[PDB]
RNA sequence: GCCGUCGCUGGCAGUCGGCAGAGCGAGAAAGAGAGUGGCGCGGACGCUACGCCGCGACGAGUAGGAGGGCCGCUGCGGUGAGCCUUGAAGCCUAGGGCGCGGGCCCGGGUGGAGCCGCCGCAGGUGCAGAUCUUGGUGGUAGUAGCAAAUAUUCAAACGAG
RNA sequence: UGGAAUGCGAGUGCCUAGUGGGCCACUUUUGGUAAGCAGAACUGGCGCUGCGGGAUGAACCGAACGCCGGGUUAAGGCGCC
RNA sequence: GGGCCCGGGGGGCCACGCGUCCCCCGCGAGCGCACGGGGUCGGCGGCGAUGUCGGCUACCCACCCGACCCGUCUUGAAAC
RNA sequence: AGGGCGUGAAACCGUUAAGAGGUAAACGGGUGGGGUCCGCGCAGUCCGCCCGGAGGAUUCAACCCGGCGGCGCGGUCCGGC
């Protein structure tokens, strides 16, 4: 609301809160972002490392779908299934790992942060790092690569 | 005249809660007494907490809470914390525990009770414990948020690892000049 | 014969004339209600010997005798019976003012409505 | 002018963006005709299936 | 002495009453502790805790910042069993007052049909200036002036002239 | 035996306006015959600041300011104004 | 002079029960006055209904001291 | 409300009344004198308890009947949710 704001205060002060000297002037410095390799390239060198000039290789129509790989830790595996899913397996006897699936999820690569339950398991996934596969392979599981 | 200076004069801190939530301020109310008129360091503290704001209050996940719980010497001890207890897929075993917080998420409120534990609020904490004896005060990450990885070192500094404001993250946008020796400079 | 307050004390002003605008005596355009001199040479604003005085909080009145009317009381606007009968308990140290704007008809009920509770009436004998 | 920190914005607001401002204080007048030709619609086919 | 600001992140939920027992300012830690054996029917105020109370220090201000306004303006949701032809708004007032102030209340007069308080919402919301806009009015001032091209006079008529 | 005196509560983080013409004085000091001239160092001022004194005055001397009563002072004064 | 002004042969003490051992040789009651946690009188007088009493401020007038016209740019404005 | 007529401001002007007038007027502080009005003043407050005189009554306490309410660790009453 405009009942809470600066210009209810400011009513006669001169200046409007913008100085006697300096008064405030359509656009001293430029408009936008003029100046950035002269009068303001401290402000853009300071903040702004890399602005200017460019690095690597276009790539002329990209298609973000191509390079689709929504990831998921370790440590996240086991919500991928209902919490009945794990007690289940941890009490049976039989040895029998279930089955979890990480596509039906909408994850395709399977990676390596976190530790998992020592609980028997198999993961099906289109990826997996090194340390997952190392990981999902220390508590008894195995790795189920679908296309 | 006294040659003295003003500038330091005011004191800014909080003397309440900017909150006009009406529950708190009775909560306010309740442990304004319980400082004032016990010497229970830990109500002063508890009673500072519930001024402070949202982002001095950080939310505390329940691995957290369990880890710091499990230090030696910390059986049976209340968990309280002036805050949010959020929970915490990660974590695999959640053992018993008694806490006392402002909120506790609805999934971390079923977790600590299916464990066999006990939810307090702070009305009840001062009816149990009007001391705060036998309590382990916690907090949560004040620095686990976004800003802070862009306050120190302007990030066009040596050794600055701060972050910069970009509206996009890729090749282009900003990593040529000032990032990279072979494109003027590095620091 | 009039009601008399609880407690009656003195009643000190640190000032009683009222502070007149600056300039406001050279023109008719510039009402005499207060407005802070802020131009840079303005001789009022820099407080010389011999100027207008500015208002400032050291005027401030006693709080006890703060808002006390000449007659030991504090006055409280009161449109009808019904809001009379709020200073009830306070009749003491409180009396009611009837608003300029109720029909004369109704000030009967009121100030004798008043007079039943002992209540003072500022202005009891008006649009009669 | 920069003012220490702060993102750097590129605004697309050089054009005469105001003449080709649409605002949507017909969407809901917009939803109620689009729902009253599919009552008309289905009650016009019916038994056939309202969707198609 | 009084006003305010700051600090003491000071004190008060103990109004614990005849289902009673009044204290905890005091130089110097921690219980006005609990036990086991050897007639009257009475007692002010308080506490909108966003409230109330105490003590100490201090108070210049442009540019600028911030806080609080029970300062003021227009409209919206609630509320005031609100006000008003027994007189609304507006306007005038050597009437009486309140507030440090922004302002406000009441008395009288004019007026003739509507208006306001409180809790919230919203803003085309506060003028001394901008050679500011439009309109009105001054002093100047009964003043400059009614002076280019030779010129008028007598008698009568109408007619209030 | 918190290892000199004295005084004082400290630390820390975000966001941030205005400014970016200055000018003056003791002392030091460059150019210039010099200048109420141009240019520096230190500190303090004026700017932003009233008040007593210097008759008068941006800066000198004293002293810095909430609204008051009493007392006493500073620098300056006490023929009359 | 210092040693509760060491020990021996008229004037002030914030000395004043005793069993003892021996160094040395836990409650009296009252009453009262006050240089005592910021003023009271348990002290008085005059005047008062037609010309007198009170009314800060406010209207007019007077006098004494003070007092240059504002906004603004400016190191500097009462500025010719 | 008299046909550009609701209200009817300010500037500016006429007149009536009051006051004043040689350092333009105006202004701050301090009193003083005079006016307009206001106190709808002018023998001066009110309240509790007590003492005493005059009186006068839907006459007090205590008891009985009925109704209502508060509380009860009814040391552990019955019924209830
Ligand atoms: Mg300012
Ligand atoms: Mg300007
Ligand atoms: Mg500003
Ligand atoms: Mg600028
Ligand atoms: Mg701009
Ligand atoms: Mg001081
Ligand atoms: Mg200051
Ligand atoms: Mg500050
Ligand atoms: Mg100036
Ligand atoms: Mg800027
Ligand atoms: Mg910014
Ligand atoms: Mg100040
Ligand atoms: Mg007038
Ligand atoms: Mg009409
Ligand atoms: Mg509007
Ligand atoms: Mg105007
Ligand atoms: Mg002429
Ligand atoms: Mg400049
Ligand atoms: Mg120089
Ligand atoms: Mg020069
Ligand atoms: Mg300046
Ligand atoms: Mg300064
Ligand atoms: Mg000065
Ligand atoms: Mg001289
Ligand atoms: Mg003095
Ligand atoms: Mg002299
Ligand atoms: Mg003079
Ligand atoms: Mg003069
Ligand atoms: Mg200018
Ligand atoms: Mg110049
Ligand atoms: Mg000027
Ligand atoms: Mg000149
Ligand atoms: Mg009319
Ligand atoms: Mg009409
Ligand atoms: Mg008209
Ligand atoms: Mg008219
Ligand atoms: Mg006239
Ligand atoms: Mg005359």
């Amino acid at each position: 609301p405009s009942r809470l704001r600066k210009t209810r205060k400011l009513r006669g002060h001169v200046s409007h809160g913008h100085g006697r000297i300096g008064k405030h002037r359509k656009h001293p410095g430029g408009r936008g972002n003029a100046g950035g390799m002269h009068h303001h390239r401290i402000n853009f060198d300071k903040y702004h490392p890399g602005y200017f000039g460019k690095v690597g290789m276009r790539h002329y129509h990209l298609k973000r779908n191509q390079s689709f790989c929504p990831t998921v830790n370790l440590d996240k595996l086991w919500t991928l299934v209902s919490e009945q899913t794990r007690v289940n397996a941890a009490k049976n006897k039989t040895g029998a790992a279930p089955i979890i699936d990480v596509v039906r999820s909408g994850y395709y690569k399977v990676l390596g942060k976190g530790k998992l339950p020592k609980q028997p398991v198999i993961v099906k996934a289109k990826f997996f790092s090194r340390r997952a596969e190392e990981k999902i392979k220390g508590v008894g599981g195995a790795c189920v690569l679908v296309a | 005249g006294v040659d003295i200076r003003h500038n330091k004069d005011r004191k800014v801190r909080r003397k309440e809660p900017k909150s006009q939530d009406i529950y708190l301020r009775l909560l306010v109310k309740l442990y304004r007494f319980l400082a004032r008129r016990t010497n229970s360091t830990f109500n002063q503290v508890v009673l500072k907490r519930l001024f402070m704001s949202r982002t001095n209050r950080p939310p505390l996940s329940l691995s957290r809470m369990i880890r710091k719980m499990k230090l030696p010497g910390r059986e049976n001890k209340t968990a309280v914390v002036v805050g949010t207890v959020t929970d915490d897929v990660r974590v695999q075993e959640v053992p018993k525990l008694k806490v006392c917080a402002l909120r506790v998420t609805s999934r971390a409120r079923s977790r600590i009770l299916k464990a066999g534990g006990k939810i307090l609020t702070f009305d009840q904490l001062a009816l149990d414990s009007p001391k705060g004896r036998g309590t382990v005060l916690l907090s949560g990450p004040r620095k686990g948020r976004e800003v802070y990885r862009h306050f120190g070192k302007a990030p066009g500094t040596p050794h600055s690892h701060t972050k910069p404001y970009v509206r996009s993250k890729g090749r282009k946008f900003e990593r040529a000049r000032g990032r990279r020796a072979s494109r003027g400079y590095k620091n | 014969a009039a009601l008399r307050p609880l407690v009656k004390p003195k009643i000190v002003k640190k000032r009683t004339k009222k502070f007149i605008r600056h300039q406001s005596d050279r023109y008719v355009k510039i009402k005499r209600n207060w407005r802070k001199p802020r131009g840079i040479d303005n001789r009022v604003r820099r407080r010389f010997k011999g100027q207008i005085l500015m208002p400032n909080i050291g005027y401030g009145s006693n709080k006890k005798t703060k808002h006390m009317l000449p007659s030991g009381f504090r006055k409280f606007l009161v449109h009808n019976v019904k809001e009379l009968e709020v200073l009830l308990m306070c009749n003491k140290s409180y009396c009611a003012e009837i608003a300029h704007n109720v029909s004369s008809k109704n000030r009967k009920a009121i100030v004798e409505r008043a007079a039943q509770l002992a209540i003072r009436v500022t202005n009891p004998n008006a649009r009669l | 002018a920069p003012s220490r920190n702060g993102m750097i914005l590129k605004p697309h607001f050089h054009k005469d963006w105001q003449r080709r401002v649409a605002t949507w204080f017909n969407q809901p007048a917009r939803k109620i005709r689009r729902r009253k030709a599919r009552q008309a619609r289905a009650r016009r086919i019916a038994p056939r299936p309202a969707a198609g």
